[PDB]
C-alpha cells in the first residue's frame, strides 16, 4: 500500500513544465493522473482582468482617434493579458502612453503586487504623434470561466458608463497531458509513473498547481410575516436630494424604517437638518403613504 | 401626425447557445446540442482537446 | 393633443428615470437590457373614468 | 365611494342617511382613512400601486 | 475564492448487500472526475 510522491519537476519554458510522481501502483497512475487533469483544467485561482475604463470611450464599439484598434479589440487584447498578484485579491492598474508606437504590457504603471508575465504582450499600436491614452485596468482574481453578461445581476449602480466590463478568463491552465510510463524504482516488482506536462501562461507554479490540484480533489473527500417590506428599504429609495441623503445616513439612518421612527424635533436637533430639507422628507414620505414619528414597535426582528 | 422621431440603435452581443444551427460547407447542417467542459472533451496523446 | 418626448414620465423611480437624460434620451454608451426605457414619451388621456 | 354601491352620496347626503350630518362625517373620514394610512392595514392595498 | 463542498445526501439502499448512495450539490464537472476515479478505485482495487 505505497503511497506516490513528486520527484524531479522540469521546467522547460516560462509557458511550461512536465512534473513527475514516481511511487505509483498497479493501474494508479491512471486513476490518479486523469482526475488530476480534471481539477487541474477546471479548478485553479486566476487573476484575469476585469473592468477597464478607458480615455473618452463610452462604449466598446467606438474607435479612438489616434490608434488603429477598435476598441472592442482593445478589450479583447486585454483579456490575454496574463498577470500574477499576491497579497490583493483585487487590484486596479492604471496605463499611460502616447507618441507613435506600440503599447506593450510594460508600459503601465508597476504595483507592489503586479507581475507582469508578458511584457512584450501588445494591448493596442499609436499611430500619431500627439496621441495619448490612458486606462483604468481593474484586475481581480476568480476561478472558472465568469462570462461578462452573468457578471450584471447585481448590478448596484455600475453607471460609470466609461468602465467596461470585460469577460473573466481565471486559469492559469492551458492544456495538461498525463502519460503513464513503467517507472522502475531499484527494488520493486513493477510500478508506474506518472509524467505530467502541462501548459501555463507563467503565472502559476507547477509545484503550486500540482498542489492544489490534489489538494481539492482530497478537499471533495470530506464526505465521501407581518410589517411593510418598505421599512427594509434602502434610503435611496425614497429619492431624496444628495444633502438629505448624506445627512440621514451621517445620523445612522440608513433605512426608511429608521426615519419613520425619528421625530421632527429630534430631526431639527441635527447639525446638519433645516426646514426645507425637513419638508422634503415629509412631502416624499407623505406621497407614499408614510410619515415621521411613526411607530412600528419591534426594531428589528432579525 | 408624426411630430417628431427618436432613433435609438442598440448593439447587442451574443456568442453562441443550445438551439443555434452550425453547418459545414458541404450541406451538412446540425444544432448545438449541450455545452461541454474542455474537462469532458476528448483528447489526443499530446493532451490537445477538441 | 401632441406627445411628448420629455423626460416626465407618470409612474417610475429615480432607477427608471436614471438612464435618460433632461430631454427624456438614454445616453450614448448605456448598456441595456429589456425593461429599460430607451426613450420617455407620453400622450394625453383626459378623464380616466375610474 | 361608490363600493359595492350604486353611485356615490355627497358629505350632506351621508348625512343625511346617517342621521348626524356635516362636519361631522368629514371627520370620521378622515380619521377612517388615517387607520388605514398605517401599514399591516395598508400593505395589502400599497402593492397595487406600482 | 472559496469553494464547494455537498449538502445533500441520501443513501437509498435495496436490501442489504445493494446500495444507491446520491449527493446533490457538486461543482462542474467534479462529478465526473469524482464518480470515475472511485469506480476505478472500487473495481480494480
Amino acid at each position: 500500500f505505497l503511497k506516490p510522491r513528486l520527484v524531479d519537476i522540469e521546467q522547460v519554458s516560462s509557458t511550461h513544465a512536465k512534473v513527475t510522481l514516481e511511487p505509483l501502483e498497479r493501474g494508479f497512475g491512471h486513476t490518479l493522473g486523469n482526475a488530476l487533469r480534471r481539477i487541474l483544467l477546471s479548478s485553479m485561482p486566476g487573476c484575469a482582468v476585469t473592468e477597464v475604463e478607458i480615455d473618452g470611450v463610452l462604449h466598446e464599439y467606438s474607435t479612438k482617434e489616434g490608434v488603429q484598434e477598435d476598441i472592442l479589440e482593445i478589450l479583447l487584447n486585454l483579456k490575454g493579458l496574463a498577470v500574477r498578484v499576491q497579497g490583493k485579491d483585487e487590484v486596479i492598474l492604471t496605463l499611460n502612453k502616447s507618441g507613435i508606437g506600440p503599447v506593450t504590457a510594460a508600459d503601465i504603471t508597476h504595483d507592489g503586487d503586479v507581475e507582469i508575465v508578458k511584457p512584450q504582450h501588445v494591448i493596442c499600436h499609436l499611430t500619431d504623434e500627439n496621441a495619448s491614452i490612458s486606462m483604468r485596468i481593474k484586475v481581480q482574481r476568480g476561478r472558472g470561466y465568469v462570462p461578462a453578461s452573468t457578471r450584471i445581476h447585481s448590478e448596484e449602480d455600475e453607471r460609470p458608463i466609461g468602465r467596461l466590463l470585460v469577460d473573466a478568463c481565471y486559469s492559469p491552465v492551458e492544456r495538461i497531458a498525463y502519460n503513464v510510463e513503467a517507472a522502475r524504482v531499484e527494488q520493486r516488482t513493477d510500478l508506474d509513473k506518472l509524467v505530467i506536462e502541462m501548459e501555463t501562461n507563467g503565472t502559476i507554479d507547477p509545484e503550486e498547481a500540482i498542489r492544489r490540484a490534489a489538494t481539492i480533489l482530497a478537499e471533495q473527500l470530506e464526505a465521501f410575516p407581518e410589517f411593510d417590506p418598505i421599512l427594509l428599504r434602502p434610503v435611496d429609495d425614497l429619492e431624496l436630494t444628495v444633502r438629505s441623503a448624506n445627512c440621514l445616513k451621517a445620523e445612522a439612518i440608513h433605512y426608511i424604517g429608521d426615519l419613520v421612527q425619528r421625530t421632527e424635533v429630534e430631526l431639527l436637533k441635527t447639525p446638519n437638518l433645516g426646514k426645507k430639507s425637513l419638508t422634503e422628507i415629509k412631502d416624499v414620505l407623505a406621497s407614499r403613504g408614510l410619515s415621521l414619528g411613526m411607530r412600528l414597535e419591534n426594531w428589528p426582528p432579525a | 401626425g408624426v411630430l417628431k422621431i427618436v432613433k435609438v440603435y442598440l448593439a447587442v452581443k451574443r456568442r453562441i447557445q443550445p438551439g443555434d444551427k452550425m453547418a459545414g460547407r458541404h450541406g451538412n447542417k446540425g444544432v448545438i446540442s449541450k455545452i461541454n467542459p474542455i474537462e469532458d472533451m476528448p483528447y489526443d496523446e499530446n493532451g490537445t482537446p477538441v | 393633443g401632441p406627445e411628448e418626448i420629455t423626460a416626465d414620465i407618470p409612474n417610475v423611480g429615480e432607477a427608471a428615470l436614471s438612464k435618460l437624460d433632461e430631454s427624456g434620451i438614454v445616453y450614448i454608451g448605456a448598456e441595456v437590457t429589456g425593461g429599460d426605457i430607451l426613450v420617455g414619451k407620453v400622450t394625453p388621456k383626459g378623464e380616466t373614468q375610474l | 365611494f361608490g363600493i359595492d354601491m350604486n353611485t356615490d352620496y355627497t358629505l350632506e347626503e351621508v348625512g343625511k342617511q346617517f342621521d348626524v350630518t356635516r362636519e361631522r362625517i368629514r371627520q370620521i373620514e378622515a380619521k377612517a382613512l388615517r387607520k388605514l394610512r398605517h401599514p399591516s392595514r395598508s400593505e395589502v392595498l400599497r402593492s397595487f400601486l406600482d | 475564492t472559496e469553494f464547494l463542498k455537498p449538502r445533500l445526501v441520501d443513501i437509498e439502499q435495496v436490501s442489504s448487500t445493494h446500495a444507491k448512495v446520491t449527493l446533490e450539490p457538486l461543482e462542474r464537472g467534479f462529478g465526473h472526475t469524482l464518480g470515475n476515479a472511485l469506480r476505478r478505485i472500487l473495481l480494480s482495487s
